């Protein structure tokens, strides 16, 4: 038969076109591979890791090189209020004459593209001013990536691959991540800061020639040695201090002020430095908790014993768990997973309100941009989480190895698990599409004072608790004559007050009953796409129209037409099912959070606060206004510089139409269609000398899936990001 | 096409509120809005829906309210044919209401 | 000593856009459908 | 191949053999049921994996089970 | 016993507090290791010394050169890789071996001494020494890190 | 070709992983053996098609000399198109008295052969 | 202030806290190698009983410098 897949032979003797697509598909399954034992799992899932970490170095030394060399970012330093960043110069021999003129923006030789990606602000913020330091950069991240492919190639070599013990002692790495991984790197990147990134902004160089001559404070580890740290919190950076020059600065290191910077409108240097020395103490002295040979630390397997509460109100407790996610990847991964997207959702929300970098939030489709991107990275990651621990139920647990613990009694539960999320989806569901849908009746019966606008009066209560003098509360942080007012004022609260009650920043935006209706909305999204997920997780073992899904695997296509005809039954298919739902509900954020933004930045908040309470004024004043330029991008008068989000719009409005084709239509109508053209070629003359290798087919069920979930998925990113870039970037 | 047909001679539907149109208007939305609701039957399996439904019915026997006709997902066929009949009755309808709305007005 | 010259993506875009897609894909072609002995 | 498993609840109904497209599966002598039959599925080889079979099983839960394996050409029912 | 008590494992001093060598080729590899981080310790130490005596040794790779030190780095390669290459392919009284270790032993301390010492004084070794030894009680190293705002 | 190395005019050196092959290494060899003579003496279409059919239709110093004239031919394009001159000004500057790669390059090839002997 | 004082004395405090009262406990919930001491407080136990006397003692100098 044929060589290709080396790593399954079942799929090596398939004679038809089906080969290369399972071949490209079950590549990375190292679980299902011929010959495949556990110590050999755990090599190739880390030499597999090493040259993940290569690719993200390689990527990062790229953005450098690019913006190196084909940027302003020596010219945007200058001015970066009216300056636009450039991501990289177009060489696109098919253009004509007026696209390369209108692509030639400024300040710049021919056709670039001008980035969105926060790139120049956060590197101004670090402290690179010219493009030699990019240049430096890019070539040490390159060699960096060498080293980790190289690595990896090293650590797959029979004299360097590490035996399964390495790869399950729980401690050691626990230990050595959290001391090391986590608090000394961001112990050295506090180093950074203090030594580099602040000096900086104040207008001094300090390059790799002179940080060994140049001293972070006027006093250097006297203080540090004394206990006298409060010497390196004196005279901090003036209210007036023009950032990356010596006019109104300070000499202070470790600042704790609150709120932002006046003229960048971010984050300070010294409270970030202050930020980064505390967690980096908090993760050094957490990295001390577990048991290494050396007689002390905690054994995390007593800890899991021992936290079994009485009564059985948890059965059996935490028994027996350690020996489940030791010996499992797909728990340890789905905990990874959802810990890595609540912590990419918490990025996007504290970066958008809390800018750290100078000059963000002043480029706004920098701001919108970042904010989309991470919360589609987020919503991707958590279905994953969700995703792979179902495959933890199909493929890793052991029952009897869990016989009453949580994990057990979680399966006992299922029912009353599913039945309470399907409740609170369908009430969630009935009544924010009932109070849109009697506003829109409202609205169009000319009769705006009829309709239901209830007030968010709990989060307005946590505004005023946060400090927020508008709602009236006064309370905790809004009144002066509280503990918490008093005991914070010296020190932190005068900069967070002032920038919690400038109505000109994302910090605690003014809410009102459009905002109410769409966290209600979002609430109905998050309740649903967890319905499905942890409906695919606790079915998929088994239900009563299957009680033996276990035995088929993780993703088989159906079980047949019996039985009333079992379609979509797998856990697979279930997460299938719920990625429709994370788009939809991060469709449901972003499109809020851009119109909420675009009525900030314009200057007419009453403008979302009237038309955000009814589904025809998301329509007209969003979706239908603020694509009035981008389709415009190209006309039968001309082409302007968002011609390329134009043809990227209708880009994406194909892919999404191609995807329907397979959502829709299935599988045997092609393969007849198929046979037909068999028949056709075999039968031609002049073209039957010429004869395929592999057997054409119709794709498969589950194939046919993916694929329409892939071009769906595709054309919904791209059809956003052309708008979402198109109309911020052309309306500001 | 979509600039100088949809997006231009949608202006008279969607600002159709406040006078004797604005049935288009909600006809527009309620029309966009079962043509999206079909998506759901097209593109999903009634697998998923008769073990949905198994729960919900554990959860009608916890309080005495399951119904002796037992609650069933939707046959593959039957799932195909709402699916469709929705789909065509939420464009149709919609076209309708750009078409109405916009020839009624600009008439 | 960085910069690369003013010729280079009239070269480099080419090269990746047309070449190397060519030969990578008649690589992967021939190794696909490679017999086993 | 496609796995075709009989398990010993089969009551010798000679349903599922009877649903069989494709002559895969057969009755043989047993003393198990009332029926003195059971069914077995000698030629797996041939199985395309439709599950006529499992639809025509009465028992609950199934006697017969069809487990969807690795594709040749008499597995895909290619013609060609 | 590097302090009394804990027997050695399998310059033996019984001091593997980390469990290093519990491996015996492995454990052969960083003895190998260990003479020869020492070896180049011993010449670095005997080249500060030399050079300070008959430009510190921090400033001294940056003055001028005859190529210079642009394309010095590729000459020096290639004939480290030959000798590197010669040595691993390769690869008389114990008293003497015991010597050999430890001195390598205190060379790679003492050198780990002139990088942070200089680091921290800003002074050529001897001018250290000659500090310590004209002010024993002062001019410490509690000195030079709460005064470090003088030698800059 | 190295002191130590194993075999997997030849030398035992195959990194990468016959006969054509062997074929292709000799006819390159000798078209960059007369184009390195006329690069250092410098300074038709069917015909053409029939001598190379019947060439495709159809011992050491050959190759040795061969080799030695494809890194040659790779010489005068490679210091040709960075430095702008031709070998007789490029060995003159280089007499009497791509930096970063050159060294990385070396360095990293010296790495290598310690690697091999490693694994 | 006096740093050396409240150095030497947090840590003086919480070494021998940990050495007279703690340890018997240190030693039930555990269940280098050899010491002198006659209740086994090795260079470990020394090491973490210090840690948490040096990390006491410069956060009460660091209370006191901001003089809160
Ligand atoms: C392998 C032994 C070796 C050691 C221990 C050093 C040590 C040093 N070199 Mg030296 N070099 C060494 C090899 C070489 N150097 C040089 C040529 C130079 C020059 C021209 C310079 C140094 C400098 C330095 C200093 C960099 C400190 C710093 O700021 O780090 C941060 C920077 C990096 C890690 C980069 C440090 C004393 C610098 C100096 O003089 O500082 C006072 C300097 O300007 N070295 C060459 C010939 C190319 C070497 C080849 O073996
Ligand atoms: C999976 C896809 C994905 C992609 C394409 C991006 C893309 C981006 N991210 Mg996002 N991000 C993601 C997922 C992703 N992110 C996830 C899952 C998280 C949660 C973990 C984040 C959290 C996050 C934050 C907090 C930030 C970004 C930022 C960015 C932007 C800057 C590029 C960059 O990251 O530099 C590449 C980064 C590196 C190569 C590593 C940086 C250095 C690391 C952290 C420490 C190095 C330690 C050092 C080696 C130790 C030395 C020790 C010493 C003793 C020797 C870029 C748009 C930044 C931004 O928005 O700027 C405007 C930003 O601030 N991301
Ligand atoms: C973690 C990364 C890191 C690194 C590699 C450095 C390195 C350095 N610092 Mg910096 N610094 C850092 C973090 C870091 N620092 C942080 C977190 C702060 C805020 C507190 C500072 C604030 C700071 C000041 C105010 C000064 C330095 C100075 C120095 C230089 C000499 C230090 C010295 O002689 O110590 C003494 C030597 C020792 C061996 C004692 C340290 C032992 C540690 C604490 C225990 C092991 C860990 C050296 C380049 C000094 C300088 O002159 O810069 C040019 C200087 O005046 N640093
Ligand atoms: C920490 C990161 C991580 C790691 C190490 C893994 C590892 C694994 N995953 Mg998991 N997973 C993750 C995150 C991760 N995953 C995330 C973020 C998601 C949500 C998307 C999932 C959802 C998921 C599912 C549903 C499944 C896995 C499976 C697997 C296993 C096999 C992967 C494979 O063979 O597919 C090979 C990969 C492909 C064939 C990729 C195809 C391309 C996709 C469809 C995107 C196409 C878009 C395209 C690139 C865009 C082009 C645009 C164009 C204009 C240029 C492997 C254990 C599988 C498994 O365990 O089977 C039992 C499985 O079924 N994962
Ligand atoms: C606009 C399109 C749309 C709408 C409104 C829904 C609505 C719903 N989806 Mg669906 N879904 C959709 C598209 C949609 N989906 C798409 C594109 C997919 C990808 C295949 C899915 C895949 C999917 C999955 C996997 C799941 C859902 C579920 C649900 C229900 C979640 C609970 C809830 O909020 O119900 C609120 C109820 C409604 C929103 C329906 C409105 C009720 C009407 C207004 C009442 C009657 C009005 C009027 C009298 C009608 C008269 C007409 C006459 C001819 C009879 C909800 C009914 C979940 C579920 O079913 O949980 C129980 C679930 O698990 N959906
Ligand atoms: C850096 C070079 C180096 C290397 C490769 C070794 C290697 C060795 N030493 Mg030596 N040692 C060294 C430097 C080194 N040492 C120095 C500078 C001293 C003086 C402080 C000593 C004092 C010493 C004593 C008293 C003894 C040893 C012993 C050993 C052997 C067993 C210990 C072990 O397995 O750890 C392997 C060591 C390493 C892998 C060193 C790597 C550096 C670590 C990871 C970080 C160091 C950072 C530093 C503390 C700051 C092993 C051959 C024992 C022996 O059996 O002698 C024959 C023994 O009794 N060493
Ligand atoms: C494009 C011209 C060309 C071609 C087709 C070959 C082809 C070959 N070389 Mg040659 N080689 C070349 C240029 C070429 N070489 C150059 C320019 C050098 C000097 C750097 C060498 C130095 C070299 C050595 C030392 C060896 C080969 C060897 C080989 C053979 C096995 C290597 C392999 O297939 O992978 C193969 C016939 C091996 C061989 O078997 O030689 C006959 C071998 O030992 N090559
Ligand atoms: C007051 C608190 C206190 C503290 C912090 C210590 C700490 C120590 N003692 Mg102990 N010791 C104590 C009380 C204390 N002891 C008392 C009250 C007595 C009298 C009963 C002793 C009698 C004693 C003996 C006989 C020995 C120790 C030893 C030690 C050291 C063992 C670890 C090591 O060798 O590191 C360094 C360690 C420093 C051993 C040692 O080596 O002393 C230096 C040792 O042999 N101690
Ligand atoms: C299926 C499955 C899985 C998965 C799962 C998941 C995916 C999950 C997720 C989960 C999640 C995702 C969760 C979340 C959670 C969260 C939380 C729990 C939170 C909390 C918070 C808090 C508690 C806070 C508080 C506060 C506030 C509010 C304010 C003030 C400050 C403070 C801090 C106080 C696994 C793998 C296991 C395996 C089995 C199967
Ligand atoms: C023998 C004996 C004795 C004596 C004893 C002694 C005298 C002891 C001492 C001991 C000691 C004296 C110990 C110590 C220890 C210490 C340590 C171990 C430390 C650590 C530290 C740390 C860990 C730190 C950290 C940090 C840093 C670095 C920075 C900042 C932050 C912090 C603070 C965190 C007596 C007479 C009683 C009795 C008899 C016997
Ligand atoms: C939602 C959905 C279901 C679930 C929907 C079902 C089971 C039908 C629900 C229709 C109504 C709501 C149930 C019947 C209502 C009764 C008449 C009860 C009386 C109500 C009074 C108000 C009169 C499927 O079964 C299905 C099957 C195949 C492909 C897609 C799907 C699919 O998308």
């Amino acid at each position: 038969h044929k060589l290709f897949p080396k790593f399954s032979q079942g799929l090596a003797q398939d004679p038809t076109t089906r080969r290369i697509w399972y071949g490209l598909a079950m590549a990375h399954d190292f679980e299902s591979h011929d010959g495949m034992t556990e110590e050999n799992l755990y090599q190739k899932i880390f030499a597999s890791h090493f040259g993940q970490l290569s690719i993200i170095f390689l990527w990062t030394s790229g953005n450098l090189f690019h913006v190196a060399w084909q940027g302003n970012f020596e010219q945007w330093v200058t001015d970066p209020v009216h300056i636009r960043p450039i991501a990289h110069a177009i060489w696109d021999p098919h253009f004509g004459q007026p696209a390369v003129e209108a692509f030639t923006r400024g300040g710049a030789s021919g056709p670039v593209n001008i980035s969105t990606s926060g790139v120049y602000q956060w590197w101004y913020t670090i402290g690179m001013r010219t493009n030699q330091d990019l240049y430096v950069g890019s070539v040490f991240l390159a060699l960096v990536s060498a080293i980790f492919l190289f690595a990896g190639w090293l650590h797959l070599q029979p004299n360097f691959q590490p035996s399964l013990s390495w790869f399950k002692d729980a401690e050691s790495r626990l230990n050595h991540h959290l001391s090391g991984l986590f608090g000394v790197s961001s112990l050295a990147w506090t180093g950074h800061l203090v030594h580099v990134a602040i000096p900086e902004s104040r207008g001094q160089h300090v390059g790799w020639d002179n940080f060994l001559s140049v001293l972070p404070h006027p006093q250097g580890l006297t203080p540090f040695f004394t206990g006298n740290w409060a010497a390196y919190a004196q005279s901090p950076d003036t209210a007036s201090h023009v950032f990356g020059t010596a006019q109104g600065s300070g000499q202070a290191i470790l600042t704790f002020l609150g709120g932002f910077h006046p003229q960048t409108q971010s984050l300070w240097l010294t409270d970030m430095a202050h930020h980064h020395l505390a967690i980096a103490v908090i993760f050094i002295v957490a990295g001390h908790m577990y048991r290494t040979n050396f007689g002390i630390g905690h054994r995390m397997q007593a800890i899991l014993e021992a936290h079994t509460p009485p009564s059985g109100s948890l059965g059996a407790g935490h028994k027996g768990l350690f020996d489940t996610v030791n010996n499992s990847l797909h728990f340890q991964l789905g905990l990874a997973l959802a810990s890595v997207g609540t912590i990419t959702s918490l990025v996007a929300q504290h970066m958008y309100s809390l800018p750290p970098y100078a000059f963000q939030a002043i480029d706004f489709t920098t701001q919108a941009a970042l904010y989309t991107h991470h919360q589609y990275i987020a919503g991707f990651i958590m279905c994953g989480a969700f995703a792979h621990g179902a495959i933890f139920f199909i493929r890793d647990y052991d029952p009897e190895q869990n016989k009453g613990n949580v994990l057990a009694r979680m399966l006992d539960h299922k029912e009353a698990l599913i039945s309470h999320l399907s409740w609170v989806s369908l009430f969630l569901g009935f009544h924010t599409l009932g109070l849109y849908v009697h506003n829109d009746v409202m609205q169009a019966f000319g009769t705006p004072e009829k309709q239901i606008l209830i007030e968010p009066v709990f989060a307005q209560w946590i505004q005023a608790a946060h400090g927020k003098a508008l709602y009236g509360f006064d309370f905790l942080l809004s009144s002066k004559t509280s503990a918490a007012f008093a005991n914070g004022q010296s020190l932190w609260l005068p900069g967070w007050l002032d920038a919690i009650n400038n109505n000109q920043n994302s910090l605690f935006l003014t809410i009102g009953p459009g905002d109410f209706l769409v966290h209600h909305a979002i609430a109905l999204g998050l309740h649903t796409t967890t319905l499905i997920l942890v409906k695919g997780a606790l079915d998929a073992r088994g239900s009563k129209l299957m009680p033996d899904k276990k035995d088929f695997g993780y993703s088989f296509p159906c079980d047949g037409p019996g039985r009333g005809g079992t379609c979509d039954i797998s856990a697979y298919d279930a997460f299938y099912l719920a990625v429709f739902w994370m788009l939809n509900t991060i469709g449901w954020v972003t499109f809020y959070w851009h119109w909420k933004h675009l009525t900030l930045w314009q200057g007419n908040v009453a403008q979302f606060d009237e038309s955000s309470t009814y589904l025809m004024g998301w329509l007209r004043d969003y979706l239908w206004l603020n694509s009035s330029q981008l389709i415009n991008g190209y006309n039968p008068f001309g082409m302007n510089s968002l011609s390329v989000w134009a043809w990227t719009f209708l880009f994406g409005h194909l892919i999404y139409a191609t995807g329907f084709m397979f959502l829709i239509s299935w599988r045997g109508y092609w393969q007849e269609l198929i046979e037909t053209l068999v028949w056709a070629h075999e039968k031609t003359p002049l073209a039957n000398l010429v004869y395929w290798k592999d057997k054409p087919v119709a794709l498969s069920i589950v194939q046919a899936r993916l694929v329409g979930l892939a071009h769906f998925s595709v054309g919904y990113i791209f059809t956003y990001a052309a708008f979402l870039i198109a109309s911020t970037s052309g309306r500001f | 096409w979509l600039r100088d047909f949809l997006w231009a001679q949608s202006s008279q539907v969607i600002q159709s509120y406040g006078s004797a149109l604005s049935a288009y208007g909600l006809i527009f939305l309620g029309a966009h809005f079962v043509w999206a609701f079909s998506l759901m039957f097209l593109f999903s399996g009634r697998g998923y829906w008769q073990e949905l439904i198994e729960s919900i019915v554990w959860a009608h026997n916890k309080l005495k309210v399951a119904p002796a006709i037992q609650p069933r997902a939707l046959s593959i066929t039957q799932g195909r044919a709402v699916g469709v009949a929705h789909y065509l009755l939420g464009g149709i309808a919609t076209t309708w209401s750009f078409f109405l709305a916009r020839i009624i007005s600009v008439g | 000593p960085f910069v690369p010259p003013s010729w280079a993506p009239s070269v480099f875009v080419p090269l990746t856009g047309l070449v190397l897609p060519a030969i990578a894909m008649a690589t992967l072609f021939v190794y696909i459908e490679k017999e086993a002995p | 191949a496609h796995i075709v498993k009989i398990y010993d609840t089969c009551i010798g109904c000679t349903q599922c053999v009877r649903a069989c497209p494709l002559d895969v599966l057969e009755m043989v002598p047993w003393d198990g049921c009332k029926a003195s039959q059971m069914a077995s599925a000698p030629r797996t080889e041939d199985c395309v994996g439709c599950k006529r079979c499992e639809t025509a099983c009465p028992t609950d839960f199934l006697s017969v089970r069809v487990y969807l394996g690795s594709e040749s050409t008499r597995s895909m029912g290619l013609s060609y | 016993t590097w302090l009394p008590g804990l027997n050695p494992p399998a310059g033996d001093n019984g001091f593997d507090p980390l469990g290093l060598g519990q491996d015996e080729g492995r454990l052969k590899w960083y003895a190998e290791a260990e003479k020869t981080n020492g070896r180049w310790a011993m010449m670095a130490v005997a080249g500060i010394l030399g050079q300070e005596l008959l430009p510190a040794w921090w400033e001294a790779g940056a003055k001028e050169y005859d190529i210079p030190a642009q394309a010095l780095t590729p000459i020096e390669f290639i004939v480290m890789g030959f000798l590197e290459i010669k040595r691993y392919q390769g690869f008389n009284s114990p008293s003497m071996a015991t010597k050999e270790v430890k001195n390598g032993r205190l060379a790679m301390v003492a050198f780990i001494g002139f990088c942070v010492q200089a680091l921290a004084t800003r002074t050529q070794p001897i001018e250290g020494l000659t500090a310590h030894l004209a002010d024993p009680f002062g001019k410490n190293i509690t000195y030079y890190l709460t005064h470090l705002p003088e030698t800059l | 070709w190295y002191p130590g190395a194993t075999a997997p005019g030849d030398y035992g050196f195959d990194p990468l992983r016959l006969k054509w092959f062997r074929e292709a290494e000799l006819t390159n060899g000798r078209w960059a053996m007369a184009a390195v003579v006329g690069i250092l003496f410098t300074d038709e279409v069917a015909v053409f098609a029939v001598l190379e059919g019947k060439r495709y239709e159809i011992k050491l110093k050959e190759l040795k000399n061969g080799r030695l004239a494809m890194l040659a031919f790779l010489g005068f394009c490679s210091q040709a198109a960075v430095y702008g001159k031709g070998p007789i000004e490029t060995l003159q500057l280089h007499l009497a008295d791509v930096g970063p790669e050159t060294a990385v390059t070396v360095a990293v090839l010296c790495v290598l052969p310690m690697i091999i002997e490693a694994t | 202030l006096d740093p050396q004082i409240v150095i030497s004395g947090s840590t003086a405090a919480f070494l021998a806290i940990g050495r007279f009262v703690f340890l018997g406990y240190q030693r039930r919930e555990a269940n280098i190698f050899a010491t002198n001491d006659p209740a086994g407080f090795n260079i470990i136990d020394v090491a973490g009983w210090g840690a948490l006397g040096h990390a006491v003692g410069f956060a009460v100098l660091a209370i006191n410098s901001l003089q809160g």
